[PDB]
């Protein structure tokens, strides 16, 4: 048999689909942030199969497992990523950053194919940045884990929002639900202290995201906006508020009252200590104002800024 | 005033530039993903589509549609992970090609590549994992010949193992194809006369391939008097093992960072 | 007990950003066009930015006499050497090395130079992508087909385009493509003198070629108001290009 | 005109060269570390054309420049990267991270085509990491610039 190549008369350019291309770019982004690509077993133990699941959805078990530890299809990527972390840490690999894109499996009742859903997940523990001789040591915390989930959203041109959530197996105090277009798509959280202790881990952060939901969003082309011709105005405010008010709440009040010129808002400090009524915190927020069509008079800014202050004051937020 | 501070800067601000840089860490691409991507790239430049589908699959697509009637020695409940009598963890990526074929309603060309996780009812050890990766291809058009298969399998061996790779085609049998072969690449280590990689053989098995069997074409909705096909499969796990000398399959699925973080960098073809 | 309550965070507080750089929008448009042509079997070829007038002009069917070779319009360095005015010389040089044997199917991106004052629509250094197909029975319909793919890749598939007869020295027949109307691609069947000069037999081989300008494509696609923004590198410009794109909704 | 696509009887996979691939990859890794891709003008003043040259070699000047700013081909990518940085800073973008890959040009004299050399360069100032509520503010210093070069070498499997 001589050697030849097939010549295709329907001519078509071979290209990644859009989803395929986005997935490669996303994996470049995760990797570029220090996360190693994991690949885990789909099959877990039957009592692990529902860990970190969102819905009660039925699980899929094999008829004849080769092995109790690989008996049911996972409804979450995290159990085996946590195991891989425990494994690494017991080998004295203290700095573990892993991500996975992989499928999870929810049962469609009996004799139907399950719902296979693609997830992006990852797990993080140890130092994010080290240079000992310069005193640099940045421990991975919730907010760096958040920073990874945000770098995802940023790269895909999405916006996520975050609201405290209770997920079994995560730290009740350090778990957020991640939402896209007002729908829950996942979560980010420190592991429960008890789960971490079981696995002999330190502070460890996981995130899991419905990547199918993410990929359904049509983002189009990038929206280019010319650089503003005129300078904006920044005002800072320090808002005393009950300790449990999320900063999102105050930011929303500000946007709600910011009319045409309020561009963005940034918390730059939170203070809880003795210099302040117990059960209060002081949250400092930088308000940025901007008109693309005109220069800002102190007085136009003050007018709205005063409206914003009042709305805040009336919702229990003392200056 | 200014020259005086400039000079004090100059005098004061010398650093040992050999000191550790402040590292900006790169994570790795999994070695199995790397091999899968280079094969996709190769096929993209040839006009193919990369296609994904279900990992839990129906007997019909996993087996029947692929010319394993309810009879057969591979349908075997002991060799495959069933969930019901009808539904199993797919044993190869063929069912995805079979389904795509079917939706083409007897119209070509088909030229697809299907990478993904596959499953065997097997105990694990240095050389067996119950969940592994496969890349299949399927090309179906009007005058497809086995020489066209050969030429394509050759680009595959070059892509994976170097521009100087030859292939070898050995008679074999699979139920979905006919003629069928197993395919060796010439050894990329030892140039001829043998080493431990090719087991002093010169030839390393890496692929199976064959002309698609009429029954498979006809079941998909294609006319096998007008259409012919070829298909092939390969194992990224085995390939990466051979390529890198990785000695235990399970290293891929343990995600030791001291294994993973070995695979950060780009590659080329040396000389 | 109190442990969990004392370690409560505000999960809505700013995350620790791990910043992403952007790919230049000119580079984005380039890559996209490369990826299109890769999947059809083309090679991306890269060549010299400073060229001989033979390759930049002569080999392109612009004899000594031509208005195109005017020292006022191009950036010469000697009477024989100049900043190339297009990526055609790389395509002409690639052709000659093929020695009368096709197929050629190449795409040639890169910076090109025009002796002109810069303003909002003109930069003395800009980018270009040229392509060349040479093979035995290349016909203009083959050109048309490829051009529609290019347009489809750049502006999506429903975007309306317009083909207009026109004229360039190095091709005949020739074409311009507008997108809904704005001109973006110039192209033609390669002129036989051009095949004949780089050693192909124009009785056996025909060709087609095209050029487009990513600076212009990008300005049009995004409504970038001044081409010089591309070469100014204000970060408030570049950071608008971090994210992926899809076709859309 | 019928619309058709040419069918090549001589069949090849269209793929990036090795070098083209390293480049796309290296760019992602740069972007991944927070650097924006810059594109600058090749032509500088005759006065800047020899800045940071390694390299004592002849420069390449245009016969008929349009601007004194754009008269001679650069032997270094930095003059115009520094220029872009200054620009940004004057516009109050205090944090500028740019890399460029592009050519510089060395005279071979005597009506010969110059040596065009592809360079990788970049320029870095301001903060690398901030999160103010947490008090994180990590200024770019020499050892972060070093980390960027080491990430380049890391990625390309080079030993610098
Ligand atoms: O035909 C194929 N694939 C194919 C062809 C030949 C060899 C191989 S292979 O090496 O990967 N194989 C995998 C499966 N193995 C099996 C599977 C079942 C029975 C016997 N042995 C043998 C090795 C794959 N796919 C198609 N999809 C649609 C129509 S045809
Ligand atoms: O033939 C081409 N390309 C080509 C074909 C038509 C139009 C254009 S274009 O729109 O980019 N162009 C650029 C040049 N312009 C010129 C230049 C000189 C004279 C007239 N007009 C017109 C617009 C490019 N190049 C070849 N290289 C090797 C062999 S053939
Ligand atoms: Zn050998």
């Amino acid at each position: 048999i001589p050697s030849s190549l097939p010549v295709f008369g329907e001519v078509t350019s071979g290209e990644l689909t859009d989803r395929q291309h986005k997935t490669r770019t996303l994996k470049e982004t995760l990797e570029g942030a220090g996360l190693n690509q994991a690949i885990t077993y789909s099959l877990v133990s039957k009592d692990h199969a529902k860990d970190f699941a969102l819905q009660e959805r039925p699980t899929i078990s094999l008829l004849m497992p080769m092995s109790e530890a690989h008996a049911t299809l996972r409804q979450s990527l995290l159990p085996h990523l946590i195991e891989a972390t425990a494994y690494n840490v017991a080998r004295k690999n203290k700095d573990v950053r892993l991500y996975e894109i992989g499928r999870v499996f929810f049962g469609n009742g009996e004799g139907e194919l399950p719902d296979e859903v693609e997830y992006l997940s990852g797990i993080l523990t140890g130092e994010y940045v080290v240079n000992a001789w310069q005193g640099k040591k940045e421990e991975i915390d919730f907010f760096i884990a958040k920073g990874v989930v945000d770098r995802v959203a940023e790269k895909l041109n999405l916006e996520f929002s975050y609201k405290a959530g209770k997920i079994e197996g995560l730290h009740p105090g350090r778990t957020a639900i991640v939402s896209l277009g007002g729908a829950g798509i996942g979560f980010i959280g420190e592991l429960h202290p008890q789960v971490a202790a079981d696995n002999d881990l330190k502070r460890t952060y996981v995130f899991e995201l419905n990547y199918d939901a993410m990929m359904q969003v049509a983002v189009g082309y990038i929206n280019y906006e010319q650089i503003p011709k005129f300078p904006g105005v920044t005002r800072d405010i320090a808002l005393e508020v009950n300790h449990d008010v999320p900063s999102s709440e105050l930011k929303q009040i500000i946007h709600n009252n910011g009319e045409d010129i309020l561009q963005s808002t940034l918390v730059f400090d939170v203070y809880e200590g003795e210099h302040l009524e117990k059960g209060k915190k002081s949250v400092a927020i930088r308000l940025n104002y901007l008109d693309t069509e005109d220069t800002l008079t102190d007085e136009r800014v003050s007018k709205i800024h005063d409206k914003i202050l009042e709305a805040l004051q009336a919702q229990g937020a003392t200056i | 005033e200014l020259m005086e501070k400039l000079n004090q800067q100059l005098a004061e601000e010398t650093i040992d530039v050999t000191l550790p840089s402040r590292q900006i860490s790169i994570g790795s691409k999994h070695p199995l993903t790397r091999t899968v991507e280079e094969i996709e790239d190769l096929f993209l430049g040839l006009g193919y589509e990369i296609v994904d589908g279900y990992e839990v699959e129906q007997d019909y697509y996993n087996f029947e549609a692929l010319n394993l009637p309810k009879s057969h020695p591979a349908r075997d409940m002991q060799d495959s992970f069933y969930i019901t009598d009808e539904i199993l963890m797919r044993t190869h990526t063929s069912p995805v090609q079979a389904r795509t074929m079917e939706k083409r309603n007897g119209q070509g060309p088909v030229k697809i590549i299907c990478p993904g996780k596959v499953y065997r009812r097997d105990s694990d050890d240095a050389t067996h994992s119950h969940q592994f990766t496969q890349i299949e291809g399927l090309v179906v058009d009007k005058n497809i010949k086995m020489s066209d298969l050969k030429g394509t399998l050759e680009l595959v061996a070059k892509k994976l193992f170097g521009a100087d790779r030859e292939i070898r085609l050995r008679p074999s049998y699979f139920p979905f194809t006919e003629p069928s072969v197993e395919v060796d690449v010439s050894c990329f280590k030892c140039k001829g006369k043998g080493c431990n990689v090719c087991k002093h053989t010169g030839w390393i098995e890496i692929l199976g391939a064959g002309m698609v069997h009429p029954n498979v074409l006809e079941m998909a909705g294609f006319d096998s008097n007008e259409y012919s096909g070829f298909a092939f499969g390969m194992g990224p796990d085995r390939i990466a093992m051979l390529k890198y000398g990785i000695e235990d399959i399970r290293y891929f699925y343990t995600n030791d960072v001291r294994f993973l973080e070995q695979f950060k960098a780009v590659e080329d073809r040396g000389e």
